[PDB]
């Protein structure tokens, strides 16, 4: 997850 | 197959058909050519392309890439769909019930290894023998085109085509997509899951509603639902093999760049 910065926003979103 | 299976189907359909900027049914009206007179714009050479990319000057100069080498800018703009359906299917994944439950490392890992999968699935809807759509079915880019680039970008399309003719042949329609790619996403046994137990379940789920769904909507071709596990696994074998090519481009193409989701998505893959 740290290493998946951006996916890991959109599943946050 | 029961009121609840059938209704978890209709909804899965209807958040592929909410979320996914192009689907099969507009895909086959705009490659057929019987509701219009006003085809898709074709690139067939470098010269056909080069006049495309007028219409694209805006998405190129945004990033520099209008003086690299053709190859590259032809696939810089495929990586940015690439991006545009990687972003849709996130949305998509969260629509299934109980993906948004998961642990949030698990929706990580589960995107991570589904998302091309799906890509390369969906991707055969907007392909015929000779070519695919782009930029939403207002262009057409022939397969022969995409063959004559340069090695390694030659290598790239032409196994997703070989792919998509005989996926295509199953004569799917969105309702049956809409659930394989959901069984894609919900997948117990990609690395680094954290509760294999949760997700497997959330797996039976779909792929039983799948099963179902094919007998009731494909009775006729008897064994559908085994012959898409077989292609389910042939799509696995097709973007390890992929991610080998985006390795190899990686490492041997100085003028080539990733873009930052994508690159996120290849680390550490296979
Ligand atoms: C709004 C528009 C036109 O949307 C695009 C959507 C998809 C593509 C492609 O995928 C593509 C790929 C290769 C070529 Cl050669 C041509 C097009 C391009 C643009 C843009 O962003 O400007
Ligand atoms: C299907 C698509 C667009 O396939 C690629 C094709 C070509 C590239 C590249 O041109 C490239 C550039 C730089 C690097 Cl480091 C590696 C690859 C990337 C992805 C994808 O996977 O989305």
């Amino acid at each position: 997850t740290e290493r998946h910065k951006i996916l890991h926003r959109l599943l946050q979103e | 197959m029961t009121a609840d299976l059938k209704s978890l189907a209709k909804r899965i359909y209807e958040a592929y058909l909410k979320n996914f900027n192009m689907n099969k049914v507009k895909a086959r009206v705009i490659l057929s050519g019987k509701a219009s007179n006003n085809p898709p714009f074709v690139i067939h050479d470098m010269e056909t392309l080069c006049m495309a990319e007028k219409t694209l000057v805006a998405k190129l100069v945004a990033n520099g890439i209008q003086n690299k080498e053709a190859e590259v800018r032809i696939f810089h703009c495929c990586q940015c769909t690439s991006v545009e359906t990687v972003t849709e299917l996130t949305e998509f994944a969260k629509a299934i019930p109980g993906f948004a439950n998961l642990d949030l490392n698990d929706q990580v890992t589960l995107l991570k290894y589904g998302v091309y999968e799906a890509i390369f699935a969906m991707l055969s809807s907007v392909m015929n023998k000779d070519g695919m759509l782009v930029a939403y079915g207002n262009g057409f880019i022939t397969r022969e085109f995409l063959k004559s680039l340069r090695k390694p970008f030659c290598d790239i399309m032409e196994p997703k085509f070989d792919f998509a003719m005989k996926f295509n042949a199953l004569e799917l329609d969105d309702s049956d997509i809409s659930l394989f790619v959901a069984a894609i996403i919900c997948c117990g046994d990609r690395p680094g899951l954290l509760n294999v137990g949760h997700i497997e379940k959330m797996q039976e789920g779909i792929v039983h509603v799948l099963r179902l769904h094919l007998q009731s909507n494909h009775p006729d071709d008897i064994f559908l639902f085994p012959k898409l596990l077989q292609k389910m696994a042939d799509l696995r074998q097709l973007v390890t093999e992929h991610a080998q090519l985006v390795q190899i481009i990686k490492k041997t193409e100085s003028d080539a760049a990733l873009h930052p989701l994508l690159q996120e998505i290849y680390r550490d893959m296979y």
